[PDB]
Order: structure tokens, then C-alpha cells, then sequence
């Protein structure tokens, strides 16, 4: 694993290093021998933890703590229920029942906690099979994995690279650096010393890269994982980020609840001692204890909010591999994002036109014919004849149903554009070029720079000859003499001869490619229709044109990314851009779509204003930033951090795919979620370090999107603005629903809390909790998830990852000792009228557990002197436990609709615009009827039917609580941060 | 602590007035609405009379040695075995002494044959206590009849004292005479008795029980009508409810029997879940 890599030395100088000769190759006894040592040529496959041991993982699921010691005390107090015997007996009933609900919410957050780290089903594509090595001057095709360092391969046209390769021979080679560019804008390869660093020397090929045309014959510098991709591949399987920020958030939560039971539990636990308990009765009371405190329900639902919203995400094509990334998009701060793909459509199309010495923009998305194309009618007309004429691309067949634009084109990436430009304008531009057909052919070459074509024009009657030459826009005005206008050939002048190149410095300027085109009507005294053209540049002139038009080629954004990145822009998000084109084409995409304002001057384009030197002027004053990726290898982390501070429009370039590693940790080290954005191999390293990782569904390479946390399905940049939309929201409807299970809690634990210390007949029996926090609350508990805020999100900032959290000391005080002692309180008023009305008063229950709970006692005096029987007593403890729980879940429709709103009032929400609300609400009285006062609690359970009466004793606790609530939401929003706003907010 | 702007603890000290102010106010409230609630709840309910009595409506039924585990097994020679035994016997029977039923302010002198149920009051404030009819102890034949091994309690063939629970407002109306109820009874006094007949639960057991004698008021076996209804504790004064003894007199000793003393009355009912609900459950062994 060395990146020290030797492009400088000489063919003789690398040959004593390697041990090799560069012509009689290895002998395949060294291949051996080297073998050995080094190693065969193959990436190691990623280590993935078996299921089953990540499945019994998620048995320590942080609330399975306290349950493990729930079912174990149960059983506990079953083991000494075999000293004494107990016939009816629901230790072991309530044992088994925990352990049901340990594995219940076990096998869902096994699903929720989700990690596809299958990288390699797309690296196997690029890399080769085959090698043409030779070892001892022998011709052999071996398989790649046996090459190693330093031997001799031919490189071929058209194959994928054996190894990690220096070129020694090359005869026109030109290949793919898009697994690390993310650009298949060929790179050609020379055999000499081009760069500093190996990343462009222009004399070394790359692993598994395509040879896309030409013969080099090169000697292996590394292979393995130690080559460039082998890097890639070791940084995207073995960097796999486990790590979530939504699930940090809920892991902190579930550590602050088990914190106050654990507390409250060894607080009474010594209290209990300390009244003359048998440590047996004290840990029963542990088991109620801890099962009143844990909220059974919150984290099984919690998944299937995700999932629900998980699946509604994917039918707006917003595909979402992990359950938790439908969060982890939106609370995020800092948007990293590759250009090419992502924020390009990464289809070279036209964009600016220059002609009559006048510009002119064009159609750049899928659109189609939007141009002032009506303006010389004559000069324009010429130019769409050298457009269409001077082109050897052409369209792949079966495409007679299929956009123009979203077309397949055999040949070149200038060439394809201006395929596309004249065919989206003129109908069949291969009418047009079959017509005027083609009599005279020229050959091109790289150093040639300019391609010309001699047409006889099928005009019915002219027939004259038409010569069209298109090149680098420096030749044709070297080889121009007239130019047109309107028609008419105006010779040129020394107006013209300046502003071209002004014009054309300041288009170039922008990152567009230009193309000049310059045509000549051939006379026919001279040549008439007989007289042939040979190709060896004898017969026809190459001097003295007439300059048609001029035009340039961008790669354009994508039709909505602009508007997309001004809104995360405005909704409090940074964005920066990372990717591996030249800063020039950067910066234009980076002002065009959003990410550099209009008035924002990068040290560039202030230094270019004053006519100063870049040293002289500052940095601070220039509010945007254009890092090249050859500046960050000498910048240190603490100036990274510098600059990631001081401006907020940054835009890296030219930037290696572990710089996207680099750049993504230097954002996450300041406090700042991230969402990296992506298509290629090389952003798929970044894509995994990234809080969440976000790539292009068609046109991003497969490496990306198994390194990704949401694939876009339709590679619509737009869905970005809704997810962060949806994620702050499936964020606040969690704190409703947590702080909703939560106050709860308490009621449910009061009554073990008294039964302990005074000695009133158990409130509710702890089996009957179970089905609260079970049965009835499900259905509310998901139906706050529905909820939408008060206020707009985008109008607020991201959430700062560790300043506001998920659970908070507000709300959980306001959960515990607001609402949960109001519960309560409305529970004991129907447990003492429940009691009273059937002799027990309030004063003379104290201390009775004792004598209630014995069963020699068939004649216990009430407060009218009336005797009871042990089975009376024990049927009517039951309706106090069906009265206390019916009280609870009566104030829990007020708390469902209290917890809809952390904000403003129910009816600016509206109690009625919520449908499920109100299926949980009814879903809670629902269960409640099938359970008390019915069928299911006529002899079991802990369960008596119950008066009607019983019923709505708890109607008034439960007006009382929704007004309270409704009181504070209504003065937080009337006097915002004077201490009711800091003091009584969720 | 941020000497700059106080803040200790997070906040600065007139926000600590504020904020214990605050739930000074909220938790009193809080609690002055639960006890306010609690005192609207109990204006309700009536010290006299119980606003339902759901639960209690079949009277339970329950013996006087208050057995431990449904059981009596004792030793005649040793007086330690059933020394709780016939301690809890006293100690419940020293009310209905002549003794105790002594001011005829509070007690009056009820008829020594069964009577139709006296109702005294009706539940207001108004003339103060209710006189309760009195029990002598004589009726209680061999059992407590104060000598003639009285203080024994039959120590030998032991002696229960069968006592019907008390339940307010509660006149029981004993089955009428539609058929023969057990054996040929030669023993109607339909009105004013209800019958408790103790009888042997396990019927392949052949009824080892033996001779079972019950001592009643006036020889009849069962509860004197006369007593109820029941006023509750504040309206009667230690109140004696009626009381039926029973001598066991078993030909089987060293063997566990079990005995079912039943209620009969149409007012009356029994429950399979409640044991002590209409019925008894005694087992008795006469260890040697
Ligand atoms: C039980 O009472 C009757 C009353 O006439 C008496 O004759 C009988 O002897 C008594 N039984 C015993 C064992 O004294
Ligand atoms: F902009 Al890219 F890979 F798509 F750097
Ligand atoms: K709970
Ligand atoms: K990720």
C-alpha cells in the first residue's frame, strides 16, 4: 500500500528497481518468487458479521437491559414460589410474557438497524480478466491475478487495464480515469513525464480503468489493494459507517429513561428494606418498578413510523436502503456533493452561440428548440449547414421512440453535442447530410486540431461545390478572410480581428469548450462537378475561409438543481461542491446552480479586478472559496478547518477520492451532519463516511449506490428539498410520540409507589399495565407520526447535532412531572370512588394490603361494619385495577391530543384534520370496551367488567389537563423567550 | 458558574424565584383540585348507607375458631393443640355474656323463639342509636353453654360456631316450603330460620363425619329472623348477630374430614369461586 509512486525515473532506472527488463520481460521464475512475497493480484473481500450474530445483537437492545432483569426477578420470585406454593400464580406467566416482548422488539429493530455493505458486486465489473503480460520474451496471456510487481503487459485497445501500470511504449493511447474523475473524457497517455503527482502523468495507466483506444506497452507499479482502486475499494467496504445520527439520538434517549428507573428502583428498594420488607416482596416491587418506567411500545412503533415513511418515500422514488436514513437526510448542516451526475446532467450539450459578434444562450436541459435563433436568418442559416455538415458522429438505431437528448451517439464528446444541437433544431440532420452528400473526406489526428469536408449541395439546380472546416477556434481566423453577415460575405477587419479573441477568452472563461466553423462555396470555374479532391492535401486549399459562427459546450446542469440548492441553501444548509473537474468548468457550474452568489469574488476574480497580486490581498474579504485538490495536499487539517469556517461557499476541485474522505470528516469534525451526494466510484468511499450518503439511480455507477443511504430513483435532485422536509418533521412527530409514552409511565407507576409505602390495595396490578403500554397506545402512538408542525421548517435552521437533542430535560420533566403526576392524580380519584362506593372509604384504606391480601380473613369489617370475603375483596381490588387503568387511558386521549401540538392550539391544527388521531383515539376506547367492560374480563386477567358510571369518573382530570397544556402553548406563543417560552416549551 | 451573569446551575436567582414559584403554585394547585375532587367525590357516598353493595350481596359465611388453613387438627391429651382453638372461641363469645348485654339503653330483650325481622329505623340522623336485640349465650347448648364442659368447647369431638357475615339493609328470606330440603326435616319453622345444615363434602367418602348436632335459638337451626337487618357500627352498638353452634360428635378419628356447611335461603346464593361465600370449608382430624 504505497501511493509514493515512480513516474520520474527513466525506463533504465525503474528496470534495476524491479528487477525487470523492459523488453525481455520477467522470467516467470520471478513471477514466482514474487508472487510469494507480494501476493496475488485480487482485492480481499470485505468481512460482513453473520446475521445470527447480529440478530442476538440486538438483544441488548438498550431497554432489553432492564427487561432481562424484569424476567429474571419473575422467575426469581418463581424459584422461591417452589419453597412456598402458590397455585394461581403469574410470575411465570409474567416472566414468559417480558420475554415475549425482549425478542418482539428484538426482531424489529433487527430490520431497522440495516447495513448493505455489498461494494464489490461493482468493482468485479471494471476489473479485467485477462492480462497480456510477457515473462522471459514469451507471448502469454495469463489471468491478472497472477501479475505482479514489475513485469512487462501490453496494453490493447479497448480492454480494461491488468494492473496499477507505468508506460513505457505508448502509440496513441487514450483512456477512461472516470473511477476517479467521475469524467469519461478520455485522458490520452503519453510515455514521458507530464505531472508531478501520479494522478495525471499522462505516462501511467490505472487498475481497471478502460483502454479506450491505441497499443502501450507498460511495466505493473503496484497490485492489489495497494493500486488506485484497490484503495477506493478498501476505503468505501472497510470505512463502513455504522454509525447514525438519528439512532444516536434514541440510544441517548433510551440511556436518560433507564437512568431514572434504575434511580427510582434502588431508591425504593432501600426504602422498601428499610420498612421491614423480605427481599422477595421488595423485588416484586422492582418488577413493577421497572416495568411502569419502560416504555414497552415506543421503540417497536418507532420502526414502524420509519418503515411507513421508508416506503412512502420510495413510491415518491426517494429509494431508502436503511430504515434510518429518512432522518439522517434533513438535521443535517453540510451538503458535499460531486458535480458530474449529481449537479450535471453529464451530457456535454451547447449552451452559448457566438455569432455577428453577438451572443446567444441555447436549450440546455431536456428542453428543446429556446434560443433566439431568428436574428441574422441568414448567418444562422449557413451555420446550421457547417453544424450538421462537418460531423462523423452519428445516433445509434432503434431510437425512433426515445428524446432527443436522451438519445445513444456513437463518437465524440465535442462531436455528440452538436449531433445533439442541430437535431433538436433541425428535424433529420441526416436528411440534410445525406442530401448534400459528402464527396470529399478528410482524415483527423490529435495533432491535426481542425476536421474539413468538401459536400456537392443537392440544390436542385446550383450544384455548386461547399467546403466546411471546423477546429480550435485559434486556426480559423488564421485561415479566414471573409467573414458573413446577414448573407452577404463582409471581408473581415481590425474590429473583428480583436473582439473574436476577446469574446472568445471570456467565453472559455466560463468552462465551456468552443468550436469555431468557417465554410467556402467553391467557384465553379476552377472545379467544376468533375474535378476530384485527393487526400493527401493536394488538390484543395486550406487558407482564405469565410467564418461562419462560433459556439461552446458546457456538460449543463440538471433541469431543477438550481432551484433545489437555493432551497437547502436557504433553509440554514452549506453547501459545498466536491468533485474532480478542472476548477475552471467548477466554478461556472458552482456560481450557475446556486452554490457561489453573483457578488461573491473567489481570490481570483478579486485579484483579476484590482490587477494586484494574489499574495497581496487577503483572504477573509472574498466570501467564496475555490480549493484546487492539488492545494490540499500541502493544506493541514487545522486550515482545512480554517477555511471550512471562515467562507460558506466552497467549491473543491481536481480532488483525489480519498480528498473526499478527507473534506467529508473535516466538515463532520465540526459538529456538522452530513449528506454526500454522488455517482461514481470515487465518490463512494465519501459516500460511506457521510452521516448519510445520497446517489444518482441511472446515472450513477453501481459502487455509489451499494455505498449509499438513498438512491434516487429518477436522478431528480428535487427530491433533496421534500426529504429534508420530511425529516425534520418525522423528527418533531418523535418527540411527540416519545414524551406521549412517557408521561404515561408515571401514572402507571404511582400505584406500585403508594402500594408500597401506605399500604392502599394495589392500584393496578402490573400485568394490566402490559396492556396499556401494549394494546391501547399503538394506535395513538403511531398516529401522532402523522402530525404536521406548527410552524414551516425551512424557515428555521438545521438542528445543531449535540446543542438540541432528541430527548431533552424539558421535555422530559414536562413528561414525567407534568403530565404524568396529573394522570395519576386523575387515576386515584377513581380508585377512591371505586373503593368508596363499595363501603371502603379513603381514610380507612391504610395500611389494609396486609389484611386484604390475606385469605384466612373471609370477615373483614368496612366503614358501614359490613364483613367481607376474601374473594370479594380480591374481585373488588380487580375493579380498582380496570378503574385505575380505564382512568389512565381516558386522560390519554387528552394527552393524544395535547401531544398533536408542541406549538399553538388544537383547533390551529385542528382536533378534526388529524384522521388517525382519532383512530387511535378510538382504537384506545376500542380496546378498552373489549377488555373491562365485556367479554375478556369477566373472570381473567386482572380484568372485572365495570359500572358505566366508572367510566367517565376520569372526564374531569382529563379536561383539566388538555386546558392546562392548551394555557402554556397559548402564552409561549403570545411572550416568545421572556421564560415561559425557555421554561414551558416540549 | 459563569461569574459573568450568575446563571448557577443554568439559571440566575430571580429566575429561581420564578421558577419555585412556579411549581409552588402549580403542585399546590394540583393538589388542592385531588382533594377537592376526593371531598366532591365522598359528599356522594353516605355515612348510612352503602351507595352500592355489588360485591357483598350473597352473604359470606365464616367459623369462630378462625382457623389458620381451613383446618382443625388438635390432640385431646395435649391442651396445647387446640389451645388457639378454644382461646379464639372466647375471645370472640365474651360479648354475648348476660355481662356485657347489660344497659337496657342500647339493648333491648328480643323473643326467645324466632320473630319477624324488627325493623327499627330508617337511615337518617334522626333518634340517634338503634337498640340491638340481644343473644344469651345458653342457646349455645354444650358449647359455651358457660359449664357442662363449656370451657372445653368439646374438647373432644370438637364444637364450631357458625356466624352469617353482616351486610347492611340485609332482611334474609329463608326457602319456602316447596319440597323436603334434606332429610325428612320434621323441623319446618319456615319463616324466621335460615336453615345451615353442615354436611360432608365428600360423598364417596362415606360420610365418616358422624353425629352432627346443631344448637340454635330455641332448639331451631338456624338464624332467628328477628335480628336483621343491619344499621351498621355507628346506628347499632355492638351489635350480636345471631350465631349458630355445632358439636361434631365423629366415630372417625385420626382421618382428615371435610365438611360444607351451606346457607339456604332464596335471598342467599353460593359461589363456586368464593368458598366463603354461602358455604364452609372445614377439615377436622382428631388426632390421638
Ligand atoms: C348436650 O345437651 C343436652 C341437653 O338436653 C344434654 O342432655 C346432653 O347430655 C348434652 N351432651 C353432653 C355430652 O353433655
Ligand atoms: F462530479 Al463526479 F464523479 F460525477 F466528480
Ligand atoms: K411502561
Ligand atoms: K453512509
Amino acid at each position: 500500500g504505497m501511493d509514493l509512486d515512480d513516474h520520474r525515473l527513466s525506463n533504465t532506472e525503474l528496470e534495476q528497481k524491479y528487477g525487470t527488463n523492459i523488453i525481455q520481460g520477467l522470467s516467470s521464475v520471478r513471477a514466482t518468487e514474487l508472487l510469494a512475497r507480494d501476493g496475488p493480484n485480487t482485492l480481499t473481500p470485505p468481512k460482513q458479521t453473520p446475521e445470527i450474530i447480529k440478530f442476538l445483537k440486538q438483544m441488548v437492545g438498550g431497554f432489553s437491559i432492564l427487561l432481562w432483569i424484569g424476567a429474571a426477578l419473575c422467575w426469581i420470585a418463581f424459584v422461591i414460589q417452589y419453597v412456598n406454593n402458590s397455585a394461581s400464580l403469574d410470575n411465570v406467566y409474567l416472566g414468559a410474557i417480558l420475554v415475549l416482548v425482549v425478542i418482539l422488539t428484538g426482531i424489529f429493530a433487527y430490520y431497522q438497524e440495516a447495513k448493505s455493505t455489498n461494494i464489490m458486486a461493482s468493482f468485479s465489473k471494471m476489473i479485467p480478466q485477462q492480462a497480456l503480460v510477457i515473462r522471459d520474451a514469451e507471448k502469454k496471456v495469463i489471468s491478472a491475478e497472477q501479475l505482479v510487481v514489475g513485469d512487462v503487459v501490453e496494453i490493447k485497445g479497448g480492454d480494461q487495464i491488468p494492473a496499477d501500470i507505468r508506460l513505457v511504449f505508448s502509440q496513441g493511447c487514450k483512456v477512461d480515469n472516470s473511477s476517479l474523475t467521475g469524467e469519461s473524457e478520455p485522458q490520452a497517455r503519453s510515455t514521458e513525464f507530464t505531472h508531478e503527482n501520479p494522478l495525471e502523468t499522462k505516462n501511467i495507466g490505472f487498475y481497471s480503468t478502460t483502454c479506450l483506444e491505441g497499443t502501450a506497452t507498460g511495466i505493473v507499479i503496484n497490485t492489489g489493494d495497494r493500486t488506485i482502486i484497490g484503495r477506493i475499494a478498501s476505503l468505501a467496504s472497510g470505512v463502513g459507517s455504522e454509525k447514525t445520527p438519528i439512532a444516536i439520538e434514541i440510544e441517548h434517549f433510551v440511556h436518560i429513561v433507564a437512568g431514572v428507573a434504575v434511580s427510582i428502583g434502588i431508591i425504593f428498594f432501600i426504602t422498601a428494606v428499610c420498612m421491614k420488607y423480605y427481599v422477595l416482596d421488595a423485588i416484586i416491587f422492582l418488577i413493577s418498578i421497572i416495568v411502569a418506567n419502560v416504555p414497552e411500545g415506543l421503540l417497536a412503533t418507532v420502526t414502524v413510523t420509519l418503515s411507513l415513511t421508508a416506503k412512502r418515500m420510495a413510491k415518491k422514488n426517494c429509494l431508502v436502503k436503511n430504515l434510518e436514513a429518512v432522518e439522517t437526510l434533513g438535521s443535517t448542516s453540510i451538503i458535499c456533493s460531486d458535480k458530474t451526475g449529481t449537479l450535471t446532467q453529464n451530457r456535454m450539450t451547447v449552451a452559448h452561440l457566438w455569432f455577428d459578434n453577438q451572443i446567444f444562450v441555447a436549450d440546455t436541459s431536456e428542453n428543446q428548440t429556446k434560443q433566439a435563433f431568428d436574428q441574422s436568418s441568414g448567418t444562422w442559416a449557413s451555420l446550421s449547414k457547417i453544424i450538421t455538415l462537418c460531423n462523423r458522429a452519428e445516433f445509434r438505431p432503434g431510437q425512433e421512440s426515445v428524446p432527443i437528448m436522451k438519445r445513444t451517439v456513437v463518437g465524440d464528446a465535442s462531436e455528440t453535442a452538436l449531433l445533439k444541437f442541430s437535431e433538436v433544431i433541425l428535424g433529420d440532420v441526416m436528411g440534410i447530410r445525406k442530401r448534400n452528400h459528402k464527396v470529399a473526406e478528410i482524415p483527423f489526428n490529435s495533432t491535426n486540431k481542425f476536421q474539413l469536408s468538401i459536400h456537392e449541395t443537392e440544390d436542385p439546380n446550383n450544384k455548386r461545390f461547399l467546403v466546411v472546416m471546423k477546429g480550435a477556434p485559434e486556426r480559423i481566423l488564421e485561415k479566414c478572410s471573409t467573414i458573413m453577415i446577414n448573407g452577404q460575405e463582409q471581408p473581415l477587419d481590425k474590429s473583428s480581428a480583436d473582439s473574436f479573441h476577446t469574446a472568445y477568452m471570456e467565453l472559455g472563461g466560463l468552462g465551456e469548450r468552443v468550436l469555431g466553423f468557417c465554410h467556402l462555396y467553391l467557384p465553379a470555374e476552377q472545379f467544376p462537378q468533375s474535378y476530384i479532391f485527393d487526400v493527401d492535401s493536394v488538390n484543395f486549399p486550406t487558407s482564405n475561409f469565410c467564418f461562419v459562427g462560433l459556439l461552446s459546450m458546457i456538460d449543463p446542469p440538471r433541469s431543477t438543481v438550481p432551484d433545489a440548492v437555493s432551497k437547502c441553501r436557504s433553509a440554514g444548509i452549506k453547501v459545498i461542491m466536491v468533485t474532480g473537474d478542472h476548477p475552471i468548468t467548477a466554478k461556472a457550474i458552482a456560481k450557475s446552480v446556486g452554490i457561489i452568489s453573483a457578488n461573491n469574488e473567489t481570490v481570483e476574480d478579486i485579484a483579476k479586478r484590482r490587477n494586484i497580486a494574489v499574495e497581496q490581498v487577503n483572504k477573509r474579504e472574498a466570501k467564496a472559496a475555490v480549493v484546487t485538490g492539488m492545494e490540499l495536499k500541502d493544506m493541514t487539517p487545522e486550515q482545512l478547518d480554517e477555511l471550512l469556517t471562515n467562507y460558506q461557499e466552497i467549491v473543491f476541485a481536481r480532488t483525489s477520492p480519498q480528498q473526499k474522505l478527507i473534506i467529508v470528516e473535516g466538515c463532520q469534525r465540526q459538529d456538522a451532519i452530513v449528506a454526500v451526494t454522488g455517482d461514481g466510484v470515487n465518490d463512494s468511499p465519501a459516500l460511506k463516511k457521510a452521516d448519510i450518503g445520497i446517489a444518482m439511480g441511472i446515472a450513477g455507477s453501481d459502487a455509489a449506490k451499494n455505498a449509499a443511504d438513498m438512491v434516487l430513483l429518477d436522478d431528480n435532485f428535487a427530491s433533496i428539498v421534500t426529504g429534508v422536509e420530511e425529516g425534520r418533521l418525522i423528527f418533531d412527530n418523535l418527540k411527540k410520540t416519545i414524551a406521549y409514552t412517557l408521561t404515561k409511565n408515571i401514572a402507571e407507576l404511582c400505584p406500585f409507589l403508594i402500594y408500597i409505602v401506605a399500604g392502599l390495595p394495589l392500584p393496578i396490578g402490573t400485568i394490566t399495565i402490559l396492556f396499556i403500554d401494549l394494546g391501547t397506545d399503538i394506535i395513538p402512538s403511531i398516529a401522532l407520526a402523522y402530525e404536521k408542525a406548527e410552524s414551516d421548517i425551512m424557515n428555521r435552521k438545521p438542528r445543531h447535532k449535540k446543542k438540541d437533542r432528541l430527548v431533552n430535560t424539558q421535555l422530559a420533566i414536562y413528561s414525567y412531572l407534568h403530565i404524568g403526576l396529573m394522570q395519576a392524580l386523575g387515576g386515584f380519584l377513581v380508585y377512591f370512588t371505586v373503593y368508596a362506593q363499595q363501603g371502603f372509604w379513603p381514610t380507612s384504606l391504610i395500611n389494609l394490603r396486609v389484611a386484604w391480601e390475606t385469605d384466612d380473613i373471609n370477615d373483614l369489617e368496612d366503614s358501614y361494619g359490613q364483613e367481607w370475603t376474601r374473594y370479594q375483596r380480591k374481585y373488588l381490588e380487580w375493579t380498582g385495577s380496570t378503574a385505575f387503568f380505564v382512568a389512565i387511558m381516558i386522560q390519554q386521549i387528552a394527552d393524544l391530543i395535547i401531544r398533536k401540538t408542541r406549538r399553538n392550539s388544537i383547533f390551529q391544527q385542528g382536533l378534526f384534520r388529524n384522521k388517525v388521531i382519532w383512530v387511535g383515539i378510538a382504537s384506545q376506547v376500542i380496546v378498552a370496551l373489549i377488555l373491562s367492560y365485556g367479554l375478556g374480563s369477566v373472570p381473567a386477567l386482572s380484568f372485572t367488567m365495570l359500572r358505566v358510571q366508572y367510566w367517565f369518573v376520569a372526564v374531569p382530570h382529563a379536561i383539566l389537563i388538555w386546558v392546562y397544556d392548551e394555557m402554556r402553548k397559548l402564552f409561549i406563543r403570545l411572550y416568545p423567550g421572556s421564560w415561559w417560552d425557555k421554561n414551558m416549551y416540549y | 458558574w459563569n461569574s459573568e451573569k450568575k446563571e448557577f446551575l443554568g439559571r440566575t436567582g430571580g429566575s429561581w424565584f420564578k421558577i419555585l414559584l412556579f411549581y409552588v403554585i402549580f403542585y399546590g394547585c394540583l393538589a388542592g383540585i385531588f382533594i377537592g375532587t376526593i371531598q366532591v367525590m365522598l359528599l356522594t357516598i353516605s355515612e348510612l348507607k352503602p351507595t352500592y353493595q355489588d360485591r357483598v350481596a350473597p352473604p359470606g359465611l365464616t367459623q369462630i375458631p378462625q382457623i389458620q388453613k381451613t383446618e382443625i387438627s388438635f390432640r385431646p391429651n395435649d391442651p396445647k393443640s387446640y389451645e388457639a382453638y378454644v382461646l379464639n372461641i372466647i375471645r370472640f363469645l365474651e360479648k354475648y355474656k348476660d355481662s356485657a348485654q347489660k344497659d337496657d339503653m342500647i339493648f333491648e330483650d328480643c323473643g326467645s323463639m324466632p320473630s319477624e325481622p324488627k325493623e327499627r329505623g330508617e337511615f337518617n340522623h334522626e333518634r340517634g342509636e338503634r337498640k340491638v336485640c340481644r343473644f344469651k349465650l345458653d342457646w349455645l347448648g354444650n358449647c359455651s353453654g358457660l359449664n357442662d364442659e363449656s370451657y372445653g368447647y368439646k374438647e373432644g369431638k370438637p364444637c364450631i360456631i357458625i356466624k352469617l357475615n353482616r351486610v347492611l339493609g340485609f332482611k334474609p328470606k329463608p326457602p319456602k316450603n316447596e319440597s323436603l330440603e334434606t332429610y325428612p326435616l320434621t323441623m319446618k319453622y319456615n319463616p324466621n330460620v335460615l336453615p345451615v345444615q353442615c354436611t360432608g363434602k365428600r360423598d364417596e367418602d362415606k360420610d365418616k363425619v358422624g353425629n352432627i348436632e346443631y344448637f340454635g335459638m330455641g332448639g331451631f337451626y338456624g338464624f332467628p329472623l328477628q335480628y336483621y337487618p343491619y344499621y351498621g357500627k355507628l346506628l347499632q352498638p355492638k351489635y350480636l348477630q345471631p350465631l349458630l353452634a355445632v358439636q361434631f360428635t365423629n366415630l372417625t378419628l385420626d382421618t382428615e374430614i371435610r365438611i360444607e356447611c351451606k346457607a339456604y335461603g332464596e335471598n342467599i346464593g353460593y359461589s363456586e369461586k368464593d368458598r366463603f361465600q354461602g358455604r364452609f370449608d372445614v377439615k377436622i382430624e382428631v388426632k390421638s
